[PDB]
RNA sequence: AUAUAUUUAUUAAUAUAUUAUCUAUAUUAGUUUAUAUUUUAAUUAUUAUCAUAGUAGAU
RNA sequence: UGCUGACAUGAGUAACGAAAAAAAGGUAUAAACCUUUUCACCUAAAACAUAAGGUUUAACUAUAAAAGUACGGCCCCUAAUUAAAUUAAAUAUAAAUAUAUUUAAGAUGGGAUAAUCUAUAUUAAUAUUUAUCUUAAAAUAUAUAAUUAUAUUAUAUAUUAUAUAUUUAUAUAAUAUAAACUAAUAAAGAUCAGGAAAAUUAAUGUAUACCGUAAUGUAGACCGACUCAGGUAUGUAAGUAGAGAAUAUGAAGGUGAAUUAGAUAAUUAAAGGGAAGGAACUCGGCAAAGAUAGCUCAUAAGUUAGUCAAUAAAGAGUAAUAAGAACAAAGUUGUACAACUGUUUACU
């Protein structure tokens, strides 16, 4: 198809092909770019795929050694993201992959 | 699409005699069997009785009560209520109650005329 | 012990061979109940064992069965509901439109049969007579929608 | 999972004897929206024995609903042996056949009429086809007694069903097999405690 | 396309009534039924004579009623219960009433 | 009839409207339900009201 | 013909007198969607179920003493 | 594309644009109830 | 198979007339088809309808 | 081009809205209504079930029958979203109001049990989208354990015969079509990464409420001023044929209509055929005509390497040689502009 002949994206084999932990993921309410008025605000926003956001934790409080149990693909975010369990703990949790 | 060139297909592929099992139903519906005329429901096994509560509804089981089975207007005063004042509980409920089935008999035969 | 159904069908006998309700009596007491029901004649779908009545609006199917019990002394088995619709009517074009009463009417099953009475000749009953007021609603038609030459015309 | 209930294929003599839910028995049910009548084997039925029975549907005939309200038993009769049982269905269910298909013009012609030709009705409501089921019904039964200890017998829903015990339900074979015209007790919910009703019937003759 | 001028009473009345192929002709052409001495058309039959003679084959060549007999032998408080009466619609009615819409044949003049 | 408005109280608003006839405009209802009556029953005396 | 006795082209209409009408009067029970409930005032009697059912409370049903 | 049904009926969504109660439950439409009562009107909503 | 006639010792055989060539059960849920079982449940002559006048050759 | 009413004129003119009718009888009242027979039309519909809608139009007033299981609402639960509601001082604000948070509402969605028929109450205690291949297994035949060729391969049930609890239960073995289709199962490919919200045992209960149910629904019964060739959601949609829901036919069902009868000039429309010629027509081949398999082969230059070009053109096999249903399939090239699939002036 000539809409192929342009399509790159990056191969990554090590990324995880399954679903995100489901606790860990809200859903991602779509907005249009429509404020609380309901009128467009920002332009060029609309009807995407259905998503969720992932509860990635900024913040890294707890501290201790925490493995890296898989990277994952995640629609909202350029970066990758990698599910951490706590080493003691057992907690599970979303970090950005490095 | 079906065309000059198009073969015919292949019979379907029949189960052997001797591999066949015999069906679990072997004698079915009497040939002889006949359209008979119908035989419509008849009220002589029936023995409605006499005291039937559902008479209650009617007045001598009447269908309609005629000018000369209503009681006239002349004859006929609803109460006072100076007379119900001194009558008993019971008795008002009884009085009531009749009342109430004499509309329902009334009711019936309004709708009908 | 056994099923529902099956414990509901042996509590109605009980109270069949009692002579009491055959089914549990509402605390909810009407002294001075106001309804009144109309005995319908029976349609054809109908058996001699059934009985419909038009009955108020706001009535329940307990709440007939209840009725026909303790003011006729009737025991309904089986009790259907029918509310009907109410089709738009008007008294003439120039009047607003509205819809005539939606209708409730219960059929009931009992366990003796009822056939009614056979309806009256012309000549016996004075009411139950059906030519006088067609015959005045037939000439009513004639007078309003004559219009100009048809008053010439004679009477139906 | 397992699909098939009992009621889901037509059941012979051999599978009864197996299994002995029922006695030896048929039931037959009028439909109180249509007066259509419908057979079974069992006190229960399904689609499938609707489409079995109206095969050729018409304004007339119209394919009944499956609405379990408006189907009430008309009629169960008991037999003296589960392979008679089944053979009365099957000639129940060939009646009904050659009555819609095969010689329907002689059907219609045997039915009461109203003015403008049509079989007569009160809404859509058809009073003969109840009829047709009770005179095939008796027609069935003296069949399988040609054809041919318990005592048979037809628990009717109601004694007024029957055309007349003089005219019709007085053959000699009936007589002789000893034909009970018994009625199902009314006392309770006949429409809602039904199938209680017809397990209690049941029980009674086993 | 469209009438310049409103028509005049004058114009309007010679343009219809002026011309014979517009107007009605005289029916010259009656004559004497031989079976019955009234007028028809000529190279015509009388209306009425065969309307008499189809009367009469219908009465002869006539396919019998089928009254069941089940139905014929009900008791009639039994029918009353099976077939009880019903309030037919006002277009029902209205069909019933075939004498307010329907036209019967009428009679000619007897001929001299 | 064929009614079932004996039953209820239904469009009470144009009944009331219809019953309660302006006065005035009361030779106007009166003429047609003449006409509409038959000689036999008609009165010449004006029904007066309740 | 819809009606034999009509043969020619009157403004009758295929049923009833006029089809227009007062749109805003009450609904009644036939109208409205498969979840429009307007009921009767007929049964304050027991309690919905969470599952869908209904449980009659015999101390709130009429009785006609 | 033929026009002239714009008007496509749906009872429910009639009731919740037209309907009696939500002008008594906005100002506005309590303000419009109001209006047509003070005019005469016998139908004051769908 | 039914109805009407004739022979025979109501039965069977023959003649005429009418109607019928269905149905039901098996092969793991449903549908169709196939075969088997069930039943009296037929294969030749000649027609017709529909498919642009079905298409084509003449006329 | 005054307003309202009444009545003219055009005019007894056009038109009567895709249409197949005939006879006999109801009825010495019927082109139009009902019946019977014949004929035709629709048939993955003009059928049968339904949704929404609506002057109940219906087979009607003696009127559309439900405790629940291939029954819906109501009810529980929430989405989108909504709310003169909610929090000395929630925040903001000429008033109106607006914002944030709570709570409440809100189906188009989720919701236990059931033919062996099933029991919902109270109290107490701690799931985007698509796919089912290959391999492997055993089975059936050819040849000399192993090869070759062919189907079969997870589930769905009655029968018969066994072994254990005791004719009712559990497990095992054997018997038994093809092609579609369903549900439920398992394993899994792709990036575009795929809703929300509402516990379990025991004892004690359960007399089963209300509303919907007619008919109409590719339409005369809704939205289009009309009984309007328009618009209108879903599921079955007999077989024969086929790749198929294409196309032909039509078992059954439904239907043959508020216009008829004749005549068929000129002329118009929508079709069918046409000698000799073959774009000479015309702004322009507009319109019409034109298909020598649709399956299996084979298929170039160029080129961004993508059978892109290609469904290549031509051409072959099967079929057919005088032809003899419908439907799918309608050339090749050069140049200008624009990469491409898309979007646009609902009605030029
Ligand atoms: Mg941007
Ligand atoms: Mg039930
Ligand atoms: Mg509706
Ligand atoms: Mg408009
Ligand atoms: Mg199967
Ligand atoms: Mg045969
Ligand atoms: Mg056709
Ligand atoms: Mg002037
Ligand atoms: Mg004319
Ligand atoms: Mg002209
Ligand atoms: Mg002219
Ligand atoms: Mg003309
Ligand atoms: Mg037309
Ligand atoms: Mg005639
Ligand atoms: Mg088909
Ligand atoms: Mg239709
Ligand atoms: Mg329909
Ligand atoms: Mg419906
Ligand atoms: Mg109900
Ligand atoms: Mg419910
Ligand atoms: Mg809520
Ligand atoms: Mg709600
Ligand atoms: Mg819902
Ligand atoms: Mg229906
Ligand atoms: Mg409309
Ligand atoms: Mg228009
Ligand atoms: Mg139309
Ligand atoms: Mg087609
Ligand atoms: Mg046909
Ligand atoms: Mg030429
Ligand atoms: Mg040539
Ligand atoms: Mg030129
Ligand atoms: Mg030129
Ligand atoms: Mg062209
Ligand atoms: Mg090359
Ligand atoms: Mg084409
Ligand atoms: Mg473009
Ligand atoms: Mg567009
Ligand atoms: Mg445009
Ligand atoms: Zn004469």
């Amino acid at each position: 198809s000539p809409g192929l002949r342009w399509y790159r994206s990056p191969i990554y084999p090590y990324l995880y092909k399954g679903r995100p932990v489901r606790a860990l993921t809200v859903v991602r309410k779509k907005h249009g770019g429509r404020n609380n008025s309901g009128k467009i605000t920002v332009r060029h926003q609309g009807g995407g795929h259905r998503n969720r956001t992932r509860l990635i934790d900024f913040n890294r409080w707890e501290g201790g050694a925490q493995t890296v149990q898989r990277i994952e693909y995640d629609p909202g975010r350029s970066s990758h993201i990698a599910l951490l369990k706590h080493n003691t703990t057992g907690e599970l949790s979303y970090i950005i992959a490095c | 699409a079906r065309t000059k060139f198009t073969k015919p297909k292949p019979k379907q592929p029949v189960l052997p005699k001797d591999k066949i099992r015999p069906p679990t139903q072997l004698t079915h519906h009497s040939n002889n069997l006949r359209i008979t005329e119908p035989i419509p429901p008849t009220t002589s096994n029936l023995r409605c009785p006499d005291d039937h509560p559902l008479w209650q509804f009617f007045s001598n089981k009447k269908f309609i009560r005629s000018a000369d089975d209503l009681p006239p207007s002349s004859h006929i005063r609803p109460w006072s209520i100076p007379e119900l004042r001194h009558k008993s509980f019971n008795d008002l409920h009884s009085l009531w109650y009749n009342c109430l089935r004499e509309q329902n008999v009334l009711a019936r035969e309004n709708h009908l005329l | 012990d056994i099923n529902v159904s099956e414990k509901i069908y042996k509590w109605t006998k009980a109270g069949i061979e009692q002579g009491k309700e055959h089914f549990k009596v509402g605390g909810n007491k009407v002294y001075f109940p106001k309804a009144r029901i109309i005995l319908l004649r029976p349609n054809a779908k109908h058996t001699p064992y059934q009985a419909k009545f038009i009955v108020p609006k706001s009535f329940n199917k307990l709440d007939l069965r209840d009725y026909l019990y303790h003011i006729y002394g009737l025991r309904a088995m089986n009790i259907t509901t029918q509310l009907l619709h109410g089709k738009f009517n008007r008294m003439n074009l120039q009047t607003t439109r509205f819809r005539e009463p939606q209708i409730k009417k219960m059929t009931i099953e009992m366990e003796e049969p009822f056939i009614w009475p056979e309806e009256p000749r012309p000549d016996e009953n004075s009411f139950w007579d059906s030519t006088t007021p067609d015959n005045m609603e037939k000439y009513r038609e004639e007078r309003l929608n004559c219009l100009g030459s048809d008053a010439n015309k004679p009477g139906t | 999972m397992k699909v098939n209930h009992s009621i889901s294929r037509f059941r012979p003599a051999s599978w009864f004897e197996k299994t002995k839910i029922i006695p030896p028995q048929v039931y037959i049910f009028r439909n109180l929206e249509y007066g259509q009548v419908l057979y079974s084997q069992f006190p229960n039925f399904s689609q499938t024995q609707v489409d079995k029975l109206f095969v050729r549907p018409n304004w007339s005939n119209r394919k009944p609903s499956l609405r379990r309200d408006i189907w009430k038993c008309m009629c169960v009769v008991n037999l003296q042996n589960y392979k008679q049982s089944v053979h009365l269905y099957q000639n129940l269910c060939r009646l009904r056949y050659l009555r819609d298909v095969a010689q329907r013009k002689e059907s219609d012609k045997l039915r009461k009429k109203d003015s403008n030709g049509h079989v007569w009705y009160s809404g859509q409501y058809r009073p003969t086809y109840c009829q047709e089921a009770v005179a095939d019904l008796r027609e069935s039964l003296l069949k399988v007694f040609e054809n041919a200890a318990k005592k048979p017998s037809i628990y009717w829903e109601d004694p007024w069903r029957m055309g007349d015990k003089d005219k019709h339900w007085n053959y000699d074979v009936f007589n002789a097999l000893g034909l009970e015209h018994k009625l199902i007790q009314r006392v309770g919910n006949i429409a809602r405690e039904e199938s209680v009703i017809l397990k209690e019937l049941a029980k009674l003759e086993s | 396309a469209v009438p310049k001028k409103k028509v005049s009473h004058q114009k309007k009345r010679q343009k219809l009534y002026g011309p014979g192929k517009k107007q009605l002709k005289m029916i010259h052409h009656l004559n004497k039924c031989p079976s019955c001495g009234h007028y028809k058309r000529a190279n015509t039959l009388c209306m009425y004579c065969v309307g008499q003679i189809s009367h009469i084959w219908k009465t002869h060549t006539a396919k019998e009623e089928i009254k069941p007999r089940q139905e014929e032998e009900l008791s009639e408080l039994d029918q009353r219960v099976l077939y009880p009466g019903r309030r037919d619609t006002k277009y029902t009615k209205d069909l019933k009433d075939k004498d307010n819409y329907l036209e019967r044949r009428v009679r000619t003049l007897k001929k001299d | 009839s064929g009614s079932y408005q004996h039953l209820s109280n239904v469009g009470s608003r144009v009944m009331k409207r219809l019953g309660n006839r302006p006065k005035n405009f009361l030779p106007h209802s009166e003429k047609f339900i003449k006409k509409s009556t038959p000689e036999f029953m008609k009165s010449d005396l004006k029904e007066v009201d309740e | 013909l819809t009606r034999p006795w009509k043969k020619y082209r009157d403004g009758e209409l295929f049923y009833g007198l006029s089809k227009v009408g007062n749109k805003r009067v009450p609904l009644t029970t036939k109208q409205g969607n498969k979840t429009m409930y307007k009921g009767t005032r007929a049964s304050g009697i027991g309690r919905h179920t969470k599952f869908g059912g209904y449980v009659i409370n015999w101390k709130k049903v009429r009785t006609y003493v | 594309k033929s026009r002239g049904n714009t008007y496509q009926p749906s009872t429910l969504k009639r009731k919740r644009t037209f309907g009696f109660l939500a002008r008594a439950k906005s100002k506005q439409g309590s303000k419009i109830l109001k209006r047509r009562k003070l005019k005469g009107r016998w139908f004051l909503s769908h």
